[PDB]
């Protein structure tokens, strides 16, 4: 079997992407944020505290296939300080025509303020390794892990758009969606992430520096977070750019024409166009814009978020030894 | 901006 679903930006800044998901019998359609940096499928629900709901909800008592997982609870927090917690059902879940039976669906009892404030996101669908799942006492498998037995190949692909719709595919590689060939690189699962080592970088039309950059592929993070010395080398080539203590990163004039940024995948090279690194104005009508490349020093790990991933066709190979592939598009 | 686990 295979599945194919359309993914859409939530707003004009590409802050996040949403994908439809069918839960239960008859199907209830919710728009979820597909997150390769976490491993929980959780939703707004009929159980969520009413003052914390502003979203489409899942009602397990209206699904003939829902089963309560007795004794099970969950609790998660993310890199931005947001959080949620609750209890656990198993139910039928479909994505783009691909159906899984017995999937764990984590029903929120409570959500943090940033989730209440965002009307467009009905929950998250995690696609990292199942060792990061937060259900206790026994951790639960991701949607991808449960689908592998039926899939035509144990793979999914991410094709995110720049201010445009894109696609998540399960079980096949669409050879018409990229240019050139896919280059694969080794993955470490020691911390539970799609963790890999880039071979180096170049700024604009300058020289490629061979320097190892350990980081994670995270569709749930908006920006590209890299070492302080690498980020300083990029913004040195933008004449109005400065670090702003009060805004919380590099800012620059909206009228600048920005250089591209290239990262290494083995011997291959992925080029991020300069326009992708203009995140947008600090407020509507401002002369100053926020940068899409920022220092990772406050996180402690480098993060290849949407600014980087939307420049490529990305293959998440979930064979017993996993690998990560990148192609230009 | 979002920063999806800690």
């Amino acid at each position: 079997s295979t599945g194919s679903a359309t993914t859409t930006p939530i707003d004009s800044l590409d802050d996040a992407y949403i994908t439809p998901v069918q839960i239960g019998t008859p199907a209830q359609t919710l728009n979820l944020d597909f997150d390769t940096g976490s491993s929980d499928l959780w939703v707004f629900s009929s159980e969520t505290t009413a003052s914390e709901v502003x979203q489409t909800i899942y009602t397990p008592s209206k699904s003939t296939t829902a089963k309560l997982l007795s004794g099970a609870t969950w609790s998660i927090s993310y890199g931005d300080g947001s959080s949620s917690s609750g209890d656990v059902y198993t139910d039928t879940v479909s994505v783009g025509g691909l159906t899984v039976t017995g999937q764990a669906v984590e029903s929120a009892k409570k959500v943090s303020s940033s989730f209440t404030e965002d009307s467009t996101i009905d929950g998250l669908l995690g696609l990292a390794f199942s060792t990061l799942n937060t259900v206790s006492p026994t951790q639960q498998k991701t949607f991808f892990d449960n689908a592998k037995a039926s899939l035509d190949s144990p793979v999914f692909t991410a094709d995110l758009g720049y201010h445009a719709p894109g696609t998540y595919n399960f079980g096949f590689i669409d050879t018409t969606a990229y240019t050139g060939s896919i280059t694969y690189t080794a993955v470490s699962t020691k911390q539970g992430f799609w963790e890999w080592t880039s071979t180096g970088y170049a700024v604009g039309s300058g020289t490629f520096k061979s320097t190892s950059i350990d980081g994670i592929a995270d569709t749930g993070t908006t920006l590209l977070y890299l070492p302080a010395t690498v980020v300083s080398a990029y913004w040195a080539q933008v004449s109005g750019a400065k670090s702003s203590s009060s805004v919380g990163g590099y800012v620059f004039p909206c009228s600048a024409t920005l250089p591209s940024f290239t990262f290494g995948v083995g011997s291959a090279r992925i080029v991020i166009p300069g326009d992708y690194i203009d995140f947008g104005p600090i407020s509507t009508g401002s002369s100053s814009c926020f940068g899409g490349i920022q220092s990772s020093a406050g996180i402690g790990i480098n993060i290849f978020g949407d600014v980087a991933l939307k420049a490529a066709f990305v293959v998440f190979n979930g064979a017993t030894t996993p690998t990560l592939g990148f192609a230009s598009k | 901006p979002t920063e999806x686990r800690e």
